[PDB]
RNA sequence: GACGGUAUCUAACCAGAAAGCCACGGCUAACUACGUGCCAGCAGCCGCGGUAAUACGUAGGUGGCAAGCGUUGUCCGGAUUUAUUGGGCGUAAAGCGAGCGCAGGCGGUUUCUUAAGUCUGAUGUGAAAGCCCCCGGCUCAACCGGGGAGGGUCAUUGGAAACU
RNA sequence: CGCGGUGCAUUAGCUAGUUGGUGAGGUAACGGCUCACCAAGGCCACGAUGCAUAGCCGACCUGAGAGGGUGAUCGGCCACAC
């Protein structure tokens, strides 16, 4: 299953801007629903931990089952802070790599590109948005697809690339030079709360 | 003694208990508030305040907690060693945890640890759930915690020799 | 009747330490002397001396207290008991307060601390914990 | 008699084989005496891993390779070694 | 040559001719609590000439079945 | 207890019992005995249908049926939802579940299964009460 | 070559055929309207319902999850609620009314010795598959393959002698 | 053959080829396996016997672990074929 409902409603429920523009939050920064505009009681600790868990999974557009399995893998990693490793794996997810490279404006758009197969890894077609992208693997657009307005517009519009990504405009090929650092990731999200949530 | 001043203390309301005193006319309702105030750097205290109204009870408890601040040893993000703190019914066991594991603890212990500034720890409550007693038991365990430097100094050997 | 002189020795130290008594005395035995000297060289007790008598001898322990009369010995615990002996293999040797305490262990090489036991990679009978 | 034969493994439509010494009466995927190699027909040049010394020893003891295993051992040259050993 | 199990034990019955009953008297750790508990296994050993008496420490080596219950052969009598 | 005491008489734990015993026992017609089979539900025939008074705190006319299950055990089961079509000799399916109000009801009659008709006009929580999506 | 014109690949067309379930008084993330009036009904526990119900029914919203969702059944956990790890017995359940005592459990100091327990090494074995660790193959994963590790109060055999 | 893995003592006695011996026979083979004699022995509160339940295991589910539960599919062993 893939979520398709309104994007602004989800972002404002989480209280942070998923797209990062802040456009959703700017106007009417209330939780969705008729009781959102009026003052609401404080949230319990469980609610706070749940909200952080939802923040990450809604950011990357994943379902709970896949999210849970990914967290377990992050735990298996031996070195480094557990929450940091989990966020690193979330980044390496194939959809996010396309999004970071800027071939798509949004993660939904990057996901649809991957699903329709316009992307290729190391010159090979890959239709699995869930695909794990290692450091140094070259993500490129399918040659037939290179001449489509959507991806070209996204490239020209995206002006800021994270340090860890290296991209080439003409070739439309990118790759992660190194694993993203904690501060490079979203700081507003607190990985410790998610860790404790799944500790249950 | 730890002076509250010069420390950027923040508080959390652990529990707000509506207590009753029976009076000839009927019930006299008051609010008892348990508060934990901490510095997120190793200082934390707990205070109790009773008042007819919830905000006033909380304020009284906050002032009491500041008076009772204590400092907790910390090695990295976790406590030095395993410790069991017992007060009355309350009984808590707190163990160091690996970095990033989070705060595994329940209810009032969560507030005490977060406010103290401990980020990773494993805790189990073997006693009652009574919030006041569990908080007291928690601070008893933390006071039991010992610094490697202090132990090395006391025993007359270098910390390297100790470990 | 006394069924564990070792546990009696540990409890004598514990009681004397609780009241901050300056010294204490116990009937002497080889295992007790070993425990006392381990505490001496680990700095838990100030000093140890031996009195020779006609019964079994006596061992006198001078307790150690830090500045502000703080107790050096937090507590002592008897692990191996006559009711239930406790044996640990070389890899099972425990850590008392992550090394801030010690475990006295009797091995084929003698009575040694847990640090020494896992340095030699030998197990033994876990006589006591101290911290 | 003792057989050197292929025990099937892998998944549906994606077979793999372990060259194992087993008694003829035993089930194909059941009891076997020892594993002596592997065989992956799905590779364009069929990939074979073999413990040639162990296979030769079993042949000397009197094991009877099945037809496919005999072809595999021939391609690996074990059969010629066994022939020369008989000489 | 491979070796058969040999056990030490104490005779407890010699009222049968050409045979004795021995007791091994081992100890085993309780699975849950680990205390050592006294455990008694007894064997029926064939005596060649009824030499051994009751309450004798003797050694017995396992053998082929000599009777319904016999499986051991007397070797030595170390104490009377 | 001492370790020797525990050795001489080890710990023994309490044995639990089912809240829905009738579901735990099957019946073998040939041998004419009861078997030990855990079943999520069980088929029964309504020997009686009616209403019952709750316990003291509550007041209502709770709708119930006395049912003889396929294993010949007779129990009393509740009928959830508003309005039903059950009658005696109606074949029903029973699931576990107590009713706090009622004294001796330990099972619920599944709606939408066998002769139990779904609840008319149900529109929320339709899975329960066994109504199709309108 | 049964599978089988099966997997797969290529090309054209169309957002067009393809989202439900449960929950929202506290525990527990999720709230307001009507209708209802200790009735109808809910409910896992606390408990809701007597004319102004966030707890019933409907509606609108919201939360959880998702080709699933929920209910029941059964097992483990939470349960330290049989406590070896890891509880108790003055008043909450719990010291036999008291003693004499067989077996059993435990046992004062010390020299020597032994090596059953205890510790330790080597060897053999604890199949394969499955967990776990590395490395590979299926577009990913599931799955599959390779190589390891583990797993015994194990058997044989060599050491140590503090403790039993 | 050693050792390991269910409940019930509101189940305490059980055993008479039973326990052992000497022969004889029988079996692929040891053996009361069978038989004739000779003895009266053998098992049992370290649970005999009896009753009830059950195919055993590698493994699987849970648990921080100790452990608790399960014994489908897959493989090994065993047993059975109205
Ligand atoms: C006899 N006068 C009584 C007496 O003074 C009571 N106090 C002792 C007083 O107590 C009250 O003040 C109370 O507080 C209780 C109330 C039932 O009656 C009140 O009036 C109470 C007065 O009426
Ligand atoms: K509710
Ligand atoms: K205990
Ligand atoms: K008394
Ligand atoms: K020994
Ligand atoms: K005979
Ligand atoms: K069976
Ligand atoms: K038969
Ligand atoms: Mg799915
Ligand atoms: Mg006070
Ligand atoms: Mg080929
Ligand atoms: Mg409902
Ligand atoms: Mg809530
Ligand atoms: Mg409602
Ligand atoms: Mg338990
Ligand atoms: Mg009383
Ligand atoms: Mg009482
Ligand atoms: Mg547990």
């Amino acid at each position: 299953s893939r979520y398709t409902g309104p994007s602004w409603k989800v972002s404002r429920r989480l209280g942070i801007s998923l797209s990062g523009t802040g456009k959703e939050l700017a106007r009417r920064p209330y939780k969705p629903g008729q009781h959102g505009p009026n003052s609401r009681g404080k949230v319990s600790e469980y609610g706070m931990q749940l909200t952080e868990k939802q923040k990450l999974r809604h950011m990357y557009g994943m379902n709970e089952r896949q999210f849970r399995t990914l967290f377990i893998k992050a735990s298996k990693i031996k070195e480094g802070k557990h929450g940091v490793n989990f966020m690193v794996l979330l980044e390496q997810r194939l959809d996010n790599v396309v999004y970071r490279l800027g071939l798509a404006t949004t993660r939904r758009q990057a996901r649809q590109l991957v699903n329709h197969g316009h992307i290729t890894v190391d010159g090979k077609r890959v239709d699995i948005p869930s695909y794990h992208v290692e450091v140094g693997q070259v993500i490129g657009v399918r040659e037939k697809s290179q001449n489509i307005s959507t991806i070209k517009e996204a490239v020209e519009a995206t002006v800021g690339r994270p340090a860890f990504v290296s991209f080439d405009t003409e070739k439309l090929e990118g790759s992660f030079t190194r694993l993203p650092e904690r501060d490079e990731l979203y700081p507003e999200i607190d990985e410790a709360l998610v860790v404790e949530y799944y500790n249950q | 003694y730890i002076d509250p001043k010069h420390l950027e203390l923040e508080d959390r309301v652990v529990a707000i208990n509506r207590v009753t005193k029976v009076v000839k006319g009927g019930r006299r309702l008051r609010f008892a508030a348990l508060v934990v105030v901490g510095d997120k750097n190793g200082h934390v205290g707990f205070g109790t305040g009773k008042a007819q109204e919830v905000p006033e009870a909380i304020r009284k408890a906050i002032e009491d907690a500041k008076k009772n601040l204590v400092e907790v040893p910390m090695v990295g993000s976790t406590i030095p060693h395993e410790v069991i703190g017992v007060f009355g019914g309350g009984r808590i066991l707190m163990k160091p945890a690996v970095e990033g594991s989070g705060v595994a603890a329940g209810g009032p212990v969560r507030a005490v640890l977060e406010l103290a500034g401990v980020a990773d720890i494993t805790s189990k409550s073997l006693g009652s759930n009574t919030p006041i007693n569990v908080v007291r038991a928690t601070v008893e365990g933390l006071k039991q915690l010992k610094r490697a430097e202090e132990v090395a100094a006391l025993r007359g050997k270098s910390v390297e020799e100790i470990i | 009747v006394m069924t564990d002189p070792i546990a009696d020795f540990l409890t004598r130290i514990r009681n004397a330490n609780m009241v901050k008594h300056e010294t204490l005395e116990v009937p002497a035995s080889k295992i007790k002397r070993d425990i006392a000297e381990i505490l001496k060289r680990e700095g838990f007790i100030r000093d140890v001396e031996y009195i020779e008598d006609d019964k079994q001898g006596v061992i006198r322990v001078f307790l150690k207290y830090g500045k502000n009369e703080e107790r050096v010995i937090t507590n002592l615990k008897r692990i191996s008991k006559p009711g239930l002996r406790a044996y640990v293999k070389a890899d099972e040797v425990p850590k008392v307060l992550n090394g801030l305490g010690i475990a006295i262990i009797s091995t084929s090489e003698g009575v040694i601390t847990d640090k020494e036991a896992r340095a030699k990679n030998i197990g033994g009978e876990v006589i006591a914990y101290v911290w | 008699a003792v057989k050197i034969r292929l025990k099937r493994m892998g998944s549906k439509k994606s077979p793999f084989y372990r060259i194992v010494v087993a008694d003829s009466r035993s089930p194909r995927d059941g009891r076997f005496i020892e594993t002596v190699g592997t065989y992956n027909p799905l590779k364009d040049p069929a990939e074979v891993v073999l413990k040639e010394d162990l296979v030769l020893d079993w042949l000397s003891k009197g094991a009877q390779p099945s037809d496919t295993v005999r072809n595999i051992l021939s391609k690996e040259g074990v059969m010629k070694k066994h022939h020369e050993a008989k000489n | 040559r491979n070796q058969r199990k040999v056990y030490q034990g104490r005779v407890v019955s010699d009222k049968m001719d050409k045979t004795i009953t021995v007791v091994v008297e081992t100890k085993k750790n309780h699975p849950i609590y680990g205390k050592r508990m006294k455990y008694s296994k007894k064997y029926k050993a064939h005596d060649e000439n009824n030499t051994a008496k009751v309450g004798d420490i003797v050694k017995i080596m396992e053998t082929r079945p000599l009777s319904a219950t016999k499986r051991f052969r007397l070797l030595e009598v170390v104490e009377e | 207890p001492t370790i020797n005491q525990l050795v001489r008489k080890p710990r023994k734990s309490k044995v639990e019992k089912s809240d829905s015993p009738a579901l735990n026992k099957g019946y073998n017609s040939f041998k004419k005995t009861q078997t030990n089979v855990n079943s999520p539900q069980k088929r029964g025939v309504c020997t009686r249908v009616g209403t019952m008074t709750p316990k003291k705190p509550n007041s209502a006319l709770r709708k119930y049926a006395r049912v003889r299950l396929s294993n010949l055990i007779e129990v009393t089961a509740y009928i959830p939802g508003i309005g039903h079509n059950l009658q005696e000799h109606s074949v029903v399916l029973l699931r576990g579940g107590r009713v706090k109000d009622l004294p001796g009801v330990r099972y619920h009659i599944v709606r939408g299964a066998l002769d139990t008709a779904g609840v008319n006009d149900r529109k929320q929580s339709r899975s329960k009460y066994g109504t199709k999506r309108p």
